């Protein structure tokens, strides 16, 4: 009835059309980081930290973006949806000044967390 | 120090061993202040390629603990058990016995 | 709601054990205040200490009360003894801070303390 | 770390051995002698407090 | 053996607190905000009942803040809101719920910035 | 080297000095009040500015393992001048 | 011990007193030296090692003739048989690593914060938020001095722990002090207190 | 022969073989009491009926030590007598009775 | 390994060979001039006092004592406001409430320690991340009261004002170190 | 690899067979035997057992735990048995421990061990002092760290940190009397706890 059977290492979750990675994942709690989007402006993959490797599949898609679709499993602890993310925080943080206790948002950075957790 | 090579032997003779040599407090030779500045060590994974934090996440690692009765879930000729082998009686301790 | 008992049974049981413990304080006002030297005469202790009965008569569960014997009898170990001093004992008066204005009008003249 | 799953270097676990039977050596001087002072006797009690 | 018993289930006997912070002591049990500058929610799942707040003034010499109220840093984490009122109940302090605010499940189509019909043509990509 | 109120008293690197209507002045009488007399924003405008090459550079304070981590400036500003907010230096471009 | 081992003051103020029954001690659970002083042979550092105590060669005091001089001999053999620990754990350190190659579990160096930028994040939320343990459980061990000194720190996923509990070997050694001095007087009681090592802060919390 | 043992308090008591026999047997006398199928009762058989064949054939205690591991004999005597309270002590304990006494949900489940 | 202690008790055939050996050990005292004898020694041995205030005893330049806000080679208080410099102290002993400069800068206008909080464990001087608080080598600076011990920061920087002279070369002495 | 603390996998099976081994045999009033990656093991039961359990493991050859270390009790004031209170043992003759933990409610007093393990007289005590859990049979209870006039439980997660009193010196009086408490610098309850589970497969869904 408009769902689709999506899976999220097992689950077997249904889902309306139209909806992101995400939006599947959030229900359970997979809880994807974010740079480029919010729940509520445009989508646009530029930061390209949502990645994870869909199950059979050689490349990855930006979860922001990419629609789900029947029989998807989802492998958000993988080493490849790891690998992709020590990566891109390792590149963003290549350009960014070190000012942190300069920083006006110390705790309230949703990068100094996901430089740690990820 | 300024021991007048009697006392010496008042001391050794009023307690016993020679202790001119192992005094009880320092004068020289040691801990020549201001050593100079040392260049560390680094520790492993300065190495720069298959260096991940997957390979190292030491706290990724664990998981929940592995229940085995769960008294709703799983409530699941047989040998005697014990956590270990009972261990040993030890030696009797070789180069100072009895003291 | 078939609870584990302890000590007693519905309230009309465990309320003459609450008297045992009335039956020690009532007689150990007199001693303590003369073994260890104090301020009140014998009667106001003895008016303190049903004051501290009378504050917990509006309870209705044998449970509690078969618990609130119990650090009753503490204290009363605790005071039987010389364990305590001439400070823990007349500690319970509230004898120096002043009583703050149970009435509203007073209340918030110092104090946001609804 | 039990519960991080780390055992720490060599090095670092190699001196926390060594103050940690250091360490050792103090509380006996302090209840060799404290129970000795407590008994009496106070001399060796200095004689190992500049030890 | 066992006994039967319906009763409110009070204990505000065993604990001191006096008569201040007994009655005149609002709580409040919620799930917390989302701080919106970051976009990570692990604060909420969870039904922290701190309470309310009283009176911090400034003490004359040094310009410290302080106060009278030691139950003013009270938070407690709970895991259901049928829990949280239990346990306040079970000591007599006047609760005051806030129900969740579940976000709604939004659909987001990425095409859909890029219509030909329609009014959602995005600029700068 | 600092400012004084018209009661007589020491202001700090701040204007903080109290009322005269202040019952606070008590604890300095038969006392003194404690001050630095080396105010910052004077000792820092007395500091002459660094006319460097190229737009961007490092700055540091006087040893790299020895103080202000390696923050960076665009010194594209020909009107005013750039600063690191560890220090309080600043810097042009030279062209 | 020229002075004190053969002294009569100390060793008819000492002998004989205090003596603990082995099994009983267990149900005490003494743990430490007020044990292996009354012949069960034990020690963590040998029976259930943690550290690099793996490969050292060294000995465990075991006291026979339950009394505050086996005790005290004990006392003082634990303190040599440090120094053949030391001679041991001080002619081979390796040259390496301190404070872990991880700069989660541990601040990094401080040149190493200034400018890797990663170095800094940690270096700024270590010292503010910190680990990030995971949840669960733990009791360890460790026979320090008084004994079997533990911890059962008790953990969630924020960064602080979640009632932390400190086993006071002391704690149990004077329980036990009620029931050892039995048919003593007053004197020893004070020699009772010493070898029981009531280094108070243990006790006290 | 033996002069005393390591420990202190726990005396000496002598001739083995003879206090360890008649104390594992009469577990076995005080069971038969059990049931068959409460599992307590098929394994103390395994233990004892395993350290009984080896008093029953070993007349060296030397060798008897490091044999039903567990030296310090008159510690693996006391052990016996440990065990025989247990059984009886149980008796009036009921440990094979059914299913648990159902505690609450989500009562746990730890991290909160 | 295991050793006993207190193992010697055995039947020796004691004769009076040795037996009276013991009845020598007796009546003619000799293990008392034993423990005497020795502390005759250490009368005639170097006694390890010294005169405080003329001979004070040695440190090291790590040691853990008075704090003091440093300042750069140029002015410019060297203290940035980070507020991680009590977040990790465990006493909870620090305010640190701050503004802009009037400079458009960024620094303090508070700044404090209750040094009868303050455990002096040493958090604050390394987590620094500018080496703006230290922790030095002052350890006379008791005073008759309670309130001249809290520091606010004209204290602590004309302290840091003081002690910089010296602070410079046993950080010299250790950075590279930590 | 180096820095993960080795697991060292055999001894799981060790306290895991022998986890086994204590809930065939005593399925009474026992519940999920589990053990933590972390090779140490736990034993939840039911109060009413409490004594058999440790009997078996003071008086039984195949679990000499013979010595008792501590008896805590652990706040969950979430639940309806809030008190989790905890055991845990060892044996000097096969070098291994336990842990043995139970529940109950702010009254559901537990009969105690004393009778079998006499360490427990003042780890009891305590618990009675910090969280006011009353234990039957168990001799002389009474405070131990308060004062002797310390209404309260403070280790409850109920009981404010600075509580409820401050004493202090009135000297009209001549005493150390208490009035309530007045700070002078508010201990600052920080919201160190980010988002960011950190730990998944380890979790709870909604
Ligand atoms: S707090 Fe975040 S945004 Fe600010 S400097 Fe640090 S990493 Fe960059
Ligand atoms: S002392 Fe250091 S960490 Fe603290 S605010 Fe100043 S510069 Fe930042
Ligand atoms: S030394 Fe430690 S206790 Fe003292 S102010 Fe610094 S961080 Fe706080
Ligand atoms: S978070 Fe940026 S592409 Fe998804
Ligand atoms: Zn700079």
């Amino acid at each position: 009835s408009n769902l689709i059977e999506v899976f999220v290492d097992g689950q077997s979750v249904m889902v309306e059309p139209g909806t992101t990675v995400l939006q599947a994942c959030e229900k359970v709690g997979m809880q994807i980081p974010r740079f480029c989007y919010h729940e509520r402006l445009s989508v646009a993959g530029n930061c390209r930290m949502c990645l994870v490797e869909i199950e059979k599949a050689p490349k990855v898609v930006a979860a922001c973006a990419m629609p789900v679709m029947k029989g998807w499993n989802i492998l958000t602890n993988s080493e490849k949806s790891k690998k992709a993310r020590e990566g891109v925080m390792e590149f963003l943080l290549a350009n960014h000044p070190l000012d942190c206790p300069i920083c006006d948002q110390g705790g309230e950075c949703d990068l100094q967390d996901q430089s740690m957790m990820f | 120090a300024s021991a007048t090579r009697v006392i010496q032997k008042l001391r050794n003779w009023a307690s016993g061993q020679d202790l001119q040599a192992k005094l009880q407090l320092r004068y020289q030779e040691i801990a020549k202040r201001t050593q100079p500045p040392p260049k560390l060590p680094v520790g492993p994974s300065h190495k720069l390629s298959n260096n991940y934090y997957c390979t190292r996440d030491g706290r990724r690692e664990v998981v929940p603990p592995s229940i085995i009765m769960s008294s709703q879930k799983a409530l699941v000729e047989k040998k005697a058990v014990t956590p270990a082998p009972p261990m040993k009686r030890w030696e009797l301790s070789k180069d100072q016995p009895y003291l | 709601t078939s609870v584990k008992p302890i000590f007693s049974r519905d309230l009309n049981e465990a309320k003459r054990r609450v008297r045992e413990l009335y039956r020690a304080w009532y007689r150990e006002v007199p001693n303590t205040v003369h073994l260890m030297q104090l301020d009140i005469t014998v009667k106001q202790g003895r008016d303190k200490v049903r004051e501290m009965f009378m504050k917990n008569a509006h309870v209705t569960d044998p449970r509690v009360v078969d618990l609130l014997v119990i650090k009753g009898k503490m204290e009363l170990q605790e005071t039987i003894k010389v364990w305590k001093q001439r400070t823990h004992v007349m500690r319970f008066f509230h004898e120096t801070e002043t009583p703050r204005p149970k009435d509203f009008l007073s209340k918030f003249y110092m104090g946001h303390d609804p | 770390e039990k519960l991080l799953n780390i055992q720490p270097p060599p090095r670092a676990q190699w001196i926390r051995v060594l103050f940690g039977e250091i360490t050792r050596i103090l509380n006996h001087i302090m209840a060799v002698t404290t129970h000795a002072l407590d008994i009496g006797a106070m001399t060796p009690f200095f004689w190992m407090f500049e030890e | 053996q066992l006994i039967t018993v319906d009763e409110k289930l009070d204990i505000t006997t065993l604990t001191g607190v006096p008569e201040e912070h007994i009655k005149t002591r609002k709580v409040r049990i919620f799930v917390p905000a989302r701080n919106n500058m970051q976009s990570g929610v692990n604060n909420t799942k969870k039904w922290k009942m701190e309470f309310d707040t009283r009176e911090r003034w400034e003490n004359p010499l040094m310009g410290w803040a302080s106060t009278a109220d030691p139950l003013s840093n009270m938070v407690l984490t709970f895991s259901a809101k049928e829990d949280a009122i239990a346990f306040a109940e079970k000591n007599g302090w006047s609760y005051d719920v806030e129900e969740k605010k579940v976000p709604k499940p939004k659909s987001k189509s990425y095409g859909a910035n890029f219509s030909w019909n329609k009014r959602t043509r995005v600029s700068t990509k | 080297g600092v400012q004084v109120s018209p009661s007589g008293e020491k202001i700090t690197h701040t204007g903080q000095v109290y009322d005269e209507k202040d019952y606070r002045r008590v604890r300095f009488v038969d006392r003194q009040k404690e001050v630095n007399e080396n105010f910052a924003i004077d000792l820092i405008a007395q500091q002459p500015v660094n006319e460097v090459e190229h737009r961007i550079i490092a700055c540091d304070g006087g040893g790299g393992a020895l103080g202000h981590p390696k923050v960076y400036i665009n010194l594209d500003k020909e009107t005013k001048t750039g600063t690191c907010g560890y220090c309080g230096l600043q810097f042009k471009q030279h062209h | 011990e020229e002075m004190l081992t053969n002294n009569r003051i100390w060793r008819n103020r000492t002998v004989d007193i205090g003596v603990v029954t082995a099994e009983d001690a267990l149900n005490y659970g003494f743990s430490g030296v007020m044990l292996r002083g009354s012949g069960i042979q034990w020690d963590l550092r040998k029976t259930q090692p943690y550290d690099v105590y793996d490969q050292v060669e060294f000995d465990v005091p075991i006291g026979s003739r339950g009394d505050c001089y086996d005790r005290y001999l004990c006392r003082v053999e634990e303190m040599r048989q440090s120094l053949r620990i030391i001679e041991q754990c001080l002619n081979k350190m390796p040259p390496g690593e301190i404070k872990v190659d991880d700069a989660k579990v541990s601040p990094p160096k401080r040149a190493e914060m200034k400018t890797s930028m990663e170095s800094l994040i940690h270096h700024f939320k270590l010292y503010t938020e910190g680990y990030q343990v995971p949840p669960g459980a733990t009791y360890t061990a460790i026979e320090a001095p008084k004994g079997e000194f533990g911890v059962y720190l008790v953990s969630d996923g924020s960064s602080r722990p979640y009632r932390c509990k400190i086993k006071a070997p002391g704690f149990a050694h004077l329980a036990g002090l009620d029931k050892m001095s039995k048919g003593h007087m007053l004197a020893d009681v004070v020699a009772i207190i010493g070898t029981q090592d009531i280094v108070f802060g243990e006790i006290d919390r | 022969l033996k002069k005393t043992t390591g420990l202190v308090g726990l005396a000496v008591c002598d001739t083995p073989h003879e206090r360890l026999t008649i104390l594992y047997t009469k577990t076995l006398d005080i069971l038969k009491h059990f049931p068959k199928h409460a599992a307590y009762r098929k394994y103390t058989e395994q233990i004892t009926n395993e350290k009984l064949d080896m008093v029953k054939a070993e007349p060296d205690v030397k060798k008897l030590e490091a044999l039903l591991q567990g030296g310090e004999v008159e510690e693996v005597i006391l052990q016996a007598e440990k065990e025989l309270s247990l059984a009886r002590k149980m008796l009036k304990w009921k440990p094979w009775e059914p299913l648990v006494e159902e505690p609450p949900a989500n009562q746990w489940k730890w991290p909160i | 390994t295991y050793k006993y202690v207190n193992k010697k008790e055995q039947e020796s055939e004691v004769d009076m060979k040795s037996a009276t050996d013991n009845a020598a050990r007796i009546l003619m005292w000799t293990e008392l001039i034993r423990g005497l004898g020795m502390t005759l020694s250490y009368l005639f041995r170097e006694p390890a006092t010294i005169n405080y205030p003329f001979e004070k005893g040695p440190l090291s330049p790590r040691f853990r004592g008075e704090h003091a806000l440093r300042r750069y080679p140029s002015g410019e208080e060297r203290c940035i406001a980070c507020k991680l410099c009590e977040a990790i102290c465990p006493a909870q002993a620090i305010t640190i409430e701050a503004e802009p400069r009037a400079d458009g800068s960024r620094r303090t206008t508070r700044y404090d320690i209750d040094m009868t909080k303050c455990i002096y464990c040493g958090f604050c001087q390394e987590a620094c991340p500018v080496d703006a608080i230290v922790e030095g080598p002052n350890f006379e600076f008791s005073t008759e009261t309670h309130e001249e011990l809290l520091y606010n920061k004209e204290k602590l920087l004309n302290n840091g004002d003081k002690w910089e002279a010296e602070i410079a070369a046993n950080i010299q002495a250790d950075y590279l170190y930590r | 690899r180096p820095t993960v603390r080795p697991r060292s996998d055999v001894t799981h099976k060790q306290l895991s067979a022998f986890g086994e081994y204590v809930a065939e045999i005593l399925p009474k009033y026992v519940q999920q035997v589990q053990v933590s990656c972390l090779d140490e093991l736990e034993i939840c039961i039911h109060p009413d057992g409490v004594i058999p359990t440790l009997t078996f493991l003071r008086d039984h050859t195949n679990a000499q735990f013979k010595s008792l270390a501590d008896l805590t009790a652990v706040d969950v004031p979430t639940r309806q048995n809030r008190f989790e209170i905890v055991y845990n043992l060892l044996s000097l003759r096969f070098n291994s421990r336990i842990r043995v933990k139970t529940y109950a409610d702010e009254l559901t007093p537990i009969d105690s061990i004393v009778s079998v393990h006499i360490a427990a007289n003042w780890y009891e005590r305590e618990v009675w002092d910090m969280f006011g859990v009353f234990f039957f049979n168990h001799p002389d209870l009474r405070r131990i760290l308060t004062d002797y006039g310390f209404e309260g439980h403070p280790f409850r997660k109920d009981f404010p940190l600075t509580g409820y009193v401050e004493l202090r010196y009135d000297d009209e009086v001549k005493r150390v009397v208490a009035e309530p408490v007045e700070l002078a610098q508010e201990f600052r309850k920080f919201d160190l706890n980010s988002p960011w589970e950190a730990f998944p497969a380890y979790r709870q869904p909604p």
